[PDB]
């Protein structure tokens, strides 16, 4: 029921856990900002389907 | 890299063929000469599978198949692009399975245990051999044997089953499906029983053989016991492999009509109820 | 939540989270590949290339 | 050309990464 | 690099090497058999001849 | 505990010398074999390639390395 | 790459997604089963026969060796698997053997007589030195001279007094009594008197009906002489799991070491 | 619920909830993908883009 | 994170990372092979060979 | 729960881990930069489908 | 990495690397075989035979 | 194995390690450079498909 | 290599070479049987029968 | 272990076996090559390319 | 080579040779049966019956 | 042509490697 | 290797065995003679197929 870790062991585990979690969180946030600026993830009410905005000759995989 | 008790048994001898030259361990694996030959046949057969993947441009474990030659080829050696690769891999698979079973014989000798495990594996190997040799001999060519593809041998099973219209009705298929279902049923029962005896609710003590015996006596009226369950399990799985042998060797060679028509041929005409 | 490691094995949590995030990176890259807009491997044009106004995301736009 | 640059770079990496040369950087 | 024979049995590495050599030798020979230019058994012409 | 046969450091050096010489002699023999194969038919394609279909007339049957058995 | 509402988009469908989820569960299940596999013999130990030391981190940890499992027993004992008495038994096990070669993975050739070495097929585990009882605290493995309630069924040969022959056909002894498992209702051992008494595991005994009509026990594992070296029982009328394990290991030793040939291949 | 950990294993509960919410996040992102209105990967238009009035949710609109 | 090896086995971590990166290098190389633009084995032309303006990545170009 | 490693063993493992992780990271960043300069991984709003920029005779697998 | 063998077994590492590189060398030689340009066994012509200019790799060539 | 690897044992293992890894690395770099001078691995913007550069009569495996 | 058999077991080396050479002789004879030029069992003509000039090996012959 | 003279005897036996087989197989390959040389010339040795179009070719 | 039996078991050598030679006699007889020229059971004519000269084996014959 | 060369090379190798001569250069 | 039966036991077993075997043999010879006189088992050079000797309207199972 208890891991048996001391408070100091838990605190060093937690500082590593915070560093890893928040480094991954921030790198992922920057990555998602870059991908969102590349192509916004969520369509507007008009959508972002190529069939609805590109001309007929532009093929769309639907 | 070695079990807590492993070194206590890692002794020389027990080889069928190999002497002390191949009598060693690489990591966990015992090698032996039959281990060397099993690795040879396995790796060469996989390299021939990769060769077929290269020549067929099929780099998909699912779409790639080494099919046997055409039926018109007969027993002749085929071009590697026309079933020869399948023939090479058939030799490789027979060799690798036999070498694996013989390495298991060596390991059983070294451990002083019976040869039941390589025997059961040899029953499975016997299915493979009789399917890839016995069916060609019965039907007159390597093209009647199943191919070597993860998904494509399923297509061969499909087509060979549907060659007899409704393959479910095959007597050997009915018996063997019953045997596979009974094998999974008995493995579920047996694993469940052993775990139930050794893992009761938290706070309960580990139960005994009397507990499991009275469990199945209370449950279904009969308990086959500790020895009986393993004997029955080896028997069920082996017998399902023999049923597979009979099924693959009879569908086509010994009945070219539908298995529904096979059942109609005798069962409704049994004179005790054919009137 | 350092005290979480008094009751929850950190090795379990970290190993499982790394396994799940490998799973999830594959899953999400698969989702991007499955999207024509987001399949960089096939490189389809974005509808913004052919639109004139900004489509928005929460912007109340009408046809 | 670009291919010539790639081949030269690979050769240079092979020379520098050769054990008789990469081992000169051992720090124990 | 001789000290690798303190790490590994020279006999076992020799067995693995001979196994690997047999495997790749047969694999290469069969691969050449699958080719047109290098299948000495099939005996196809070479492109240098302009058959 | 103590192995029956022991493999000393000098014995390891001697085996390594013998094995390196054996490997290099084996590689030299294999290289002579490869030189013979190359003089027979070079196995590194030139810029123009060496597909027989690219040089032989259509009366010469040329079969591609790739087969159409699995159109995937 | 069409959308397939409500079944997905491109290959991001729920056929493949239930496939992925079940493969994730199957991987977790294989990991769980491997951890359960690591409840015996783990943590791994490298081969002591090695010119190099042991790496600080040992193999067999990719599925972590789980926390040792607690078993509550009928006798009131709380045992912990891996049982440390077995681990220390393996650590301090007398080998009577040397590695054939100085590298890890080398087999062990016994130094002297391998029948008495308790090495390889003769090796045995540390087990309980108190005789096992049934649920009703009755002696689980008991000779029929004590458990008179147990009898050989009528259709089957009662081999009390039957000859026991060794590998070479020599007269190993005579069956003084049959040891049965009360819980399993099976013959566990044949007590074989030698002209002293030893035990013969039932799976090491072939009850063969001679063409005389006389039943005998053929023991392929050991010879008639080697019957004299079967580990004896500390108490004649009871056998502990340790003694069971010793006797079975002696006959297993015979399976490879009874005669010089049986440890050698057909073609070396 | 602070006394629930006197009677219910917290590591079991937390691991089970994290596993279940991983599955449920997958299944719910999937339910969004299953919807033409909500599949952001396919990016279909919203019907509000074409109708000139707010549809509402509880608004008692009539055709 | 030098203290991680007080709690997490480094051999497990390094071996699993090397196995996963072998698998992932294979998977990523195959992902490139699946892509026409990036399949070096097939050597398809790049679209930039055929457009006289830089496509950009975040350039906010329009038709 | 504890691997049994001392602080010195943990620190030398961490030196090796930082070396391997960051060497692989830098080599991979250079490799991805080379592959990105060869062909940028992410298409612009125009895309990089050959069908959308190349003439009709330029065969596209898409 | 000279201290890696104090922790990770060198026999395991060397054997696994040799086995994986055997598999990978098979996979890569087969990947060349799968490529028309790189299948030295069939010996298809390189596209450089039919182009006067050097195609480049990073060269910003245009149609 | 009753003791771990000494610094001397670990160093002599790593000597062979570095020899093997770097010899394989350099020989592979030379082999890849040779194969690259033979046929450059990475296509230019024009590509290196035969169908895009060779005449019609030059058959291509695509 | 006189002392090789002092180290490597010659007896099993010879037994294994005999088994492997039985397999190899079967394989090579089957390769010859598969070859029309070399199948003595079918007895096909040699191309040298129908060609006026010697084909040679390494002859650098031209059409 | 293997004694010095036992390794000597094994060495002569191995030399005799390998060299006898090697020389017999060299004569066998020389005879099979003189019968039909194994490796085709640039023209190849396919029957279809040289036979007068009525000689059937299995190839 | 009389000393091989100081090292190699003659009993199993002879047994394996007899088994392999039974299998090889069957295989070779089946090879002859498979051959149309050599199948004595079917008794097909020899091409030498219809030839007006000796074909030879190493004779440099021409059409 | 060169087929005779290969045959002669193989025959020379067989003669040289024959035990009655292989042992002379032991 | 031996059944353990005495000489007299073997003699009485043999008396019963001769009795049974020769009684069966003679009864079978009488039965086969009766069946042979009824219809001889072995056809003459002419055979004994109905189709070869009977008129056309006499149906034959061959
Ligand atoms: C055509 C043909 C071909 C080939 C070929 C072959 C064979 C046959 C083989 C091989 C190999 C091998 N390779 Mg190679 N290749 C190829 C390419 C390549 C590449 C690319 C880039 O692509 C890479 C990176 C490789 C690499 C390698 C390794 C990994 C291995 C080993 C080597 C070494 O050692 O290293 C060493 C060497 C080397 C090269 C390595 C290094 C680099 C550096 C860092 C740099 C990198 C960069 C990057 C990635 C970026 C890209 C860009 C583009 C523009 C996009 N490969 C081609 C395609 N192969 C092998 C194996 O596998 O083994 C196992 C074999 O066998
Ligand atoms: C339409 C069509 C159809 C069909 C078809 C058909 C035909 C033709 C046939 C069959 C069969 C049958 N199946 Mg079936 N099916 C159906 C269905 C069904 C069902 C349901 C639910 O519905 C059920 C349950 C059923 C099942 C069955 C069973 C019983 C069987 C199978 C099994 C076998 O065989 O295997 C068997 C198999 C055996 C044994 C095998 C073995 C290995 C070897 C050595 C081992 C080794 C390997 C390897 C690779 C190694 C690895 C490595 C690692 C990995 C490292 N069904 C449909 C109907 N079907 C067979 C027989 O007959 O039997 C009897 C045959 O022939
Ligand atoms: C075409 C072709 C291609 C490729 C190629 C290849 C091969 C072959 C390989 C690879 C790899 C690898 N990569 Mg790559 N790529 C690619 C892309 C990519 C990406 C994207 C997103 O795009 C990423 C992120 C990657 C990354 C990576 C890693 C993870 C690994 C390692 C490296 C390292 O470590 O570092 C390196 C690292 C790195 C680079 C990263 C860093 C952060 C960064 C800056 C930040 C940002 C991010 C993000 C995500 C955002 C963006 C998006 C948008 C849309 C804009 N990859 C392409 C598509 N590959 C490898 C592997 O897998 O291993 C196992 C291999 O083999
Ligand atoms: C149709 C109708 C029929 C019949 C009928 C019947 C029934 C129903 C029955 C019988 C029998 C029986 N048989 Mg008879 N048969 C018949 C014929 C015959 C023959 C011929 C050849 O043909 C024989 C040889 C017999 C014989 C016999 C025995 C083996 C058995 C036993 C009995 C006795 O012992 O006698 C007794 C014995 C006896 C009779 C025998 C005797 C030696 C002898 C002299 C010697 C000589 C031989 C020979 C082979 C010659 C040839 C001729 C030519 C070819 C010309 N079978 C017919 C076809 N079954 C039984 C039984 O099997 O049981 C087990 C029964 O049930
Ligand atoms: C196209 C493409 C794409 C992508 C992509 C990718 C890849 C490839 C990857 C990824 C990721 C990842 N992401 Mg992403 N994305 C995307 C989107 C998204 C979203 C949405 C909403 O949409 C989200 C929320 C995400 C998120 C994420 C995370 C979770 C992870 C981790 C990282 C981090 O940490 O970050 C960090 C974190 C983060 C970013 C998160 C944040 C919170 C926030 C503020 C809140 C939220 C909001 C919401 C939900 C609302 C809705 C909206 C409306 C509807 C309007 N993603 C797209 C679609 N990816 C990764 C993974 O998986 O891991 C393993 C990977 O690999
Ligand atoms: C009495 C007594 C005796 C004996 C003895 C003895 C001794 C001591 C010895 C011997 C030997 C021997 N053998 Mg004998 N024997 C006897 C018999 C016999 C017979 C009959 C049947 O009669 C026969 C046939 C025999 C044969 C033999 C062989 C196997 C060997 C030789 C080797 C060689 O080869 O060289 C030589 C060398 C060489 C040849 C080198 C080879 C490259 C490699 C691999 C190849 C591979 C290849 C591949 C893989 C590819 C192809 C493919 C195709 C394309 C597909 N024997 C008697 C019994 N023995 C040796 C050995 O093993 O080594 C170690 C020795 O020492
Ligand atoms: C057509 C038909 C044919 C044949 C036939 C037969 C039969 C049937 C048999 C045989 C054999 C045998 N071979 Mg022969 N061949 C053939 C060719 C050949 C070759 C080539 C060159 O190609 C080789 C290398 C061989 C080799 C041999 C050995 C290894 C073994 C043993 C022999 C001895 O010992 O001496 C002998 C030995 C010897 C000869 C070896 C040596 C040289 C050296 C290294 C050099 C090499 C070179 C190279 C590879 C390059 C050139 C080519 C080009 C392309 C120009 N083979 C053909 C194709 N078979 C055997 C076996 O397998 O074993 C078991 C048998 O049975
Ligand atoms: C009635 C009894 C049975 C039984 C019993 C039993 N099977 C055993 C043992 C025992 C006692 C072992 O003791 C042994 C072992 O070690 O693992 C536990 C073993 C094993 N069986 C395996 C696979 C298995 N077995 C199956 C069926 C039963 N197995 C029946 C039900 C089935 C199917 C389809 O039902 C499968 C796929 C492996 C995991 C392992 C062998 C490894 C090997 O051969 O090495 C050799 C090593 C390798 C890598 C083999 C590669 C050889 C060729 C060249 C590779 C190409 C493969 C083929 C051509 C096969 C056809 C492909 C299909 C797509 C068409
Ligand atoms: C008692 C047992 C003795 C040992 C077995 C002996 C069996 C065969 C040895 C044959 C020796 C070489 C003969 C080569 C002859 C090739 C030319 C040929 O074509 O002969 C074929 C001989 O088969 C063949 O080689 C069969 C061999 C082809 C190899 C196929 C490999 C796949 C299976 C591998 C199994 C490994 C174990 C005859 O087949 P077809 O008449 O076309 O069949 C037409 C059918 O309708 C049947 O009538
Ligand atoms: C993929 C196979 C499943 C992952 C695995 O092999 O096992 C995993 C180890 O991962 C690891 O090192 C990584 C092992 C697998 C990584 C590489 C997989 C692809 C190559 C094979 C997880 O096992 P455990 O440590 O017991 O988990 C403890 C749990 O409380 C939480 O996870």
């Amino acid at each position: 029921i208890r891991t048996g870790l001391t408070d100091e062991e838990c605190q060093e585990i937690h500082e590593m856990n915070m560093l890893g979690m928040h480094a991954y969180w921030s790198i992922g946030l920057i990555a998602n900002a870059l991908a969102y600026a590349w192509r916004p993830f969520h369509q507007g009410r008009a959508g972002n389907r190529l069939e609805d905005h590109a001309p007929d000759y532009v093929r769309s995989a639907l | 890299a070695m079990l807590d008790f492993e070194r206590k048994y890692r002794v020389r001898g027990g080889t069928l063929l190999g002497g002390d030259l191949f009598d060693f361990w690489v990591g966990p694996f015992y090698v032996g000469f039959f281990g060397v030959t099993a690795i040879f046949c396995a790796v060469f057969g996989f390299l021939m599978i990769g060769l077929k993947a290269a020549i067929s441009e099929t780099w998909s474990i699912f779409q790639l198949v080494l099919a046997p030659p055409n039926l018109e080829n007969g027993f002749a050696l085929a071009p590697l692009d026309e079933g020869g690769l399948w023939q090479i891999v058939t030799a490789c698979a027979i060799g690798a399975f036999v070498s694996w079973a013989l390495r298991e014989v060596e390991i059983s000798r070294k451990l002083g245990i019976g040869y039941h495990i390589p025997f059961a594996f040899g029953v499975a190997i016997s299915f493979f051999v009789l399917a890839q040799l016995g069916r060609p001999l019965l039907l007159g060519g390597w093209g009647h044997a199943f191919p070597y593809g993860i998904i494509a041998h399923l297509d061969w099973v499909n087509n060979v089953g549907y060659q007899n219209l409704h393959y479910h009705y095959h007597w050997a298929h009915m018996l063997g499906c019953s045997l596979f279902f009974a094998t999974s049923f008995a493995l579920a029962l047996h694993g469940g029983l052993i775990l139930s005896v050794t893992n009761p609710k938290k706070g309960e003590v580990v139960k005994t053989a009397e507990h499991e015996n009275t469990f199945f006596r209370d449950f279904v009226g009969y308990s086959i016991g500790s020895l009986g369950i393993h004997r029955l399990g080896l028997a069920l799985a082996l017998s399902t492999s023999i049923s597979c042998i009979f099924g693959i060797l009879t569908t086509g060679p010994f009945w070219s009509r539908g298995w529904p028509e096979w059942w109609y041929t005798w069962w409704p005409q049994i004179p005790i109820w054919n009137w | 939540m350092w005290k979480l490691w008094k009751f929850v094995d950190f090795r379990m949590t970290a190993v499982g989270f790394h396994l799940f995030f490998a799973l999830l990176a594959f899953a999400v890259h698969f989702a991007c590949i499955s999207s024509e807009r987001f399949n960089w491997l096939e490189g389809a044009p974005a509808a913004e290339y052919y639109m004139d106004e900004d489509p928005g995301i929460w912007k109340r736009t009408s046809y | 050309g670009d291919a010539g640059i790639v081949v030269a770079v690979l050769v240079i990496l092979a020379i520098l990464g050769w054990p008789n040369i990469s081992s000169t950087l051992r720090r124990w | 690099m001789w000290r690798i024979w303190k790490v590994f049995d020279p006999r076992r590495i020799l067995i693995a090497t001979a196994l690997w050599l047999i495997i790749i030798s047969l694999t290469i020979h069969v691969i050449l058999m699958t080719t047109e230019r290098f299948n000495w058994l099939q005996g196809a012409p070479a492109a240098e001849y302009y058959s | 505990i103590r192995p029956l046969r022991d493999f000393t450091d000098e014995e390891a050096q001697e085996f390594h010398q013998a094995a390196v010489q054996s490997f290099f002699l084996y590689v030299a023999v294999a290289f002579v074999a490869h030189l013979l194969v190359w003089a027979w038919r070079p196995f590194w394609p030139p810029e123009q390639g060496y597909r027989l279909e690219d040089f032989a007339p259509e009366e010469i049957r040329t079969d591609s390395f790739y087969s159409d058995f699995l159109p995937t | 790459m069409e959308a397939f509402y409500p079944m997905g988009i491109a290959r991001f469908d729920w056929g493949i997604w239930a496939v992925i989820f079940f493969f994730v569960f199957l991987a977790g299940l294989i990991v769980y089963c491997r951890r359960e596999d690591k409840r015996e013999g783990y943590p791994l130990i490298s081969d002591p026969n090695d010119k190099y030391g042991a790496p600080r981190l040992v193999s067999g940890t990719i599925p972590r060796v789980p926390k040792p499992k607690t078993f509550l027993l009928r006798d009131g004992r709380t045992i912990q698997v891996p049982r440390q008495e077995k681990v220390e038994w393996d650590r301090n096990y007398k080998l009577e053997a040397q590695p054939t070669a100085p590298w890890p993975g080398s087999p062990l050739e016994p130094i002297g007589n391998p029948m008495k070495a308790a090495i390889g097929p003769g090796a045995y585990a540390k087990r309980e030195d108190k005789p096992e009882l049934t649920w009703h605290n009755k002696q689980k493995i008991v000779p029929m001279r004590i458990a008179t309630e147990y009898y050989v069924v009528e259709d089957d040969p009662d081999l009390r007094g039957a000859p026991v022959v060794g590998l070479c056909g020599g007269q190993g002894g005579r069956v003084r009594d049959i040891w049965v498992d009360r819980s399993e209702c099976r013959i566990m051992y044949y007590e074989v008197e030698i002209s002293d008494s030893v035990l013969l595991p039932q799976c090491f005994a072939r009850e063969t009906r001679r063409m005389d009509g006389v039943w005998e026990i053929r023991v392929n594992s050991i010879t008639a002489e080697q019957f004299r070296d079967v580990p004896r029982l500390s108490n004649p009328d009871q056998i502990t799991p340790q003694e069971e394990d010793m006797v079975c290991a002696y006959y297993g030793a015979g399976t490879l070491y009874a005669v010089p040939g049986r440890t050698e291949p057909f073609l070396p």
